[PDB]
């Protein structure tokens, strides 16, 4: 029973980075060569595992976290990184095992007059713990005077829209990102990679 | 109107160190994007460093090692430790709060490095 | 590194005239650019953010336009108080970014 990797990578819509979508892959036989050999997925980078040995290993589960971010913000998707996305939207641990695949989706995620459907969090009371998700849209009190949860001066909505347009440099163009996180719990290894 | 007040300027010898302080009244510095921007006399502005609401801090390449931004949550103030200052570090240092639609600057404090 | 070249270095106009100021970037920074007003001997003041949006409290005569590599700031009618130094700052890595050299406004 082959895995849905192509169903995750070729999905028509990706989630906002603040609400990054996680899929569990288990009870399957995996094939990472198709992931590795496909041309457009150039931004390939794994930590604690090499792309060459992925077939030999087996894991209890494999998680696929998918989202859309800016091109220059892709560098923040790695162990030990800090920044907007690393702090408030999607944090990976320093001991992260599994890896991140990103590609430019300007052809399909960008829209003339801006794509405001992709949002990210830029204000939070504290950094995210690794693999934490925060979907709260409550108005963030940055000022001293509380504003009772309604937008106003010195209290804003914590989510910012990306506004992707077909133009702009590679840095500001949308990048669809998929993070394959491997897991071992001493349970039966339900995903092998022959 | 939002007011941010800087402090800790003045004279210092070359190669010395200084720590500027910045405080705000109507906002919480701990929960804001607070950046330090200097304006050399008769020269253009230069963004030096920022500290995020979560505590992440970033610096320009030319300043790496010599500057260290920080915050003390209890006092509601922002600090900029400055070390190994040269004659070119003389400038008026602004404590600026950044928001998506607002950018609130303080009046600044002159920092002079001379003998 | 992104370097912004503002032009003209000095813009000499009479009161009531329309002032058009240009900022040009070395790289495609999209719409991420900010315009700052600075009276002499005072801290800068936010005019335009995202290269087109007018900041709260700014009078309607100020407006921004342009994108990618060629940005422009327009004052529809110069009042006496509009005579100042205007800085363009790119915000590709907001709140980080480089500043332009600025453009003073003076006639007499």
């Amino acid at each position: 029973n082959l895995c849905p990797f192509h169903e995750v990578f070729n999905a028509t819509t990706f989630a906002s980075v603040y609400a990054w979508n996680r899929k569990r892959i288990s009870n399957c036989v995996a094939d990472y060569s198709v992931i590795y050999n496909f041309a457009p997925f150039f931004a390939f980078k794994c930590y604690g595992v090499s792309p060459t040995k992925l077939n030999d290993l087996c894991f209890t589960n494999v998680y696929a976290d998918s989202f859309v971010i800016r091109g220059n913000e892709v560098s923040q998707i790695a162990p030990g990184q800090t920044g907007n996305i690393a702090d408030y939207n999607y944090k990976l641990p320093d001991d992260f095992t599994g890896c991140v695949i990103a590609w430019n989706s300007n052809k399909l995620d960008s829209k003339p007059s801006g794509n405001y459907n992709y949002l990210y969090r830029f204000l939070r009371k504290s950094k995210l713990k690794p693999f934490e998700r925060d979907i709260s849209t409550e108005i963030y009190q940055v000022g001293n005077k509380p504003c009772n949860g309604v937008a106003g001066p010195n209290c804003y909505s914590p989510l910012q829209s990306y506004g992707f347009r077909p133009t702009y440099g590679v840095g500001h163009q949308p990048y669809r990102v998929v993070v394959l996180s491997f897991e071992l719990l001493h349970a039966p290894a339900t995903v092998c990679g022959p | 109107e939002v007011q941010v007040v800087e402090s800790g300027g003045g004279l210092i010898q070359p190669g010395g160190s200084l720590r500027l302080s910045c405080t705000a009244s109507e906002l919480i510095i701990s929960r804001n994007y607070m950046s330090w921007v200097r304006q050399a006399p008769g020269k253009g502005l230069e963004w030096l460093s920022v500290i995020y609401p979560g505590g992440s801090s970033f610096y320009t390449d030319s300043l790496k090692g010599r500057f260290t931004i920080s915050v003390d949550n209890s006092k509601n103030t922002l600090y900029l430790q400055m070390n190994r200052l040269g004659v070119e570090d003389t400038a008026i240092y602004y404590c600026v709060r950044d928001a998506p639609s607002e950018s609130d600057w303080g009046q600044g404090t002159l920092v002079t490095v001379s003998s | 590194e992104i370097v912004l070249t503002q032009s003209p270095a000095t813009l000499s106009l009479f009161p009531g005239e329309r002032a058009t100021l240009s900022c040009r970037a070395s790289q495609n920074i999209g719409h991420f650019l900010t315009w700052y007003q600075q009276k002499p001997g005072q801290a800068p003041r936010l005019l335009i953010y995202d290269a087109s949006n007018r900041a709260t409290g700014v009078p309607a005569r100020f407006s921004g336009s342009g994108s990618e590599t060629e940005f422009t700031l327009t004052i529809s009618s110069l009042g006496p108080e509009d005579f100042a130094v205007y800085y363009c700052q790119e915000r590709s890595d907001w709140p980080r970014g480089t500043f332009g050299q600025g453009t003073k406004v003076e006639i007499k």
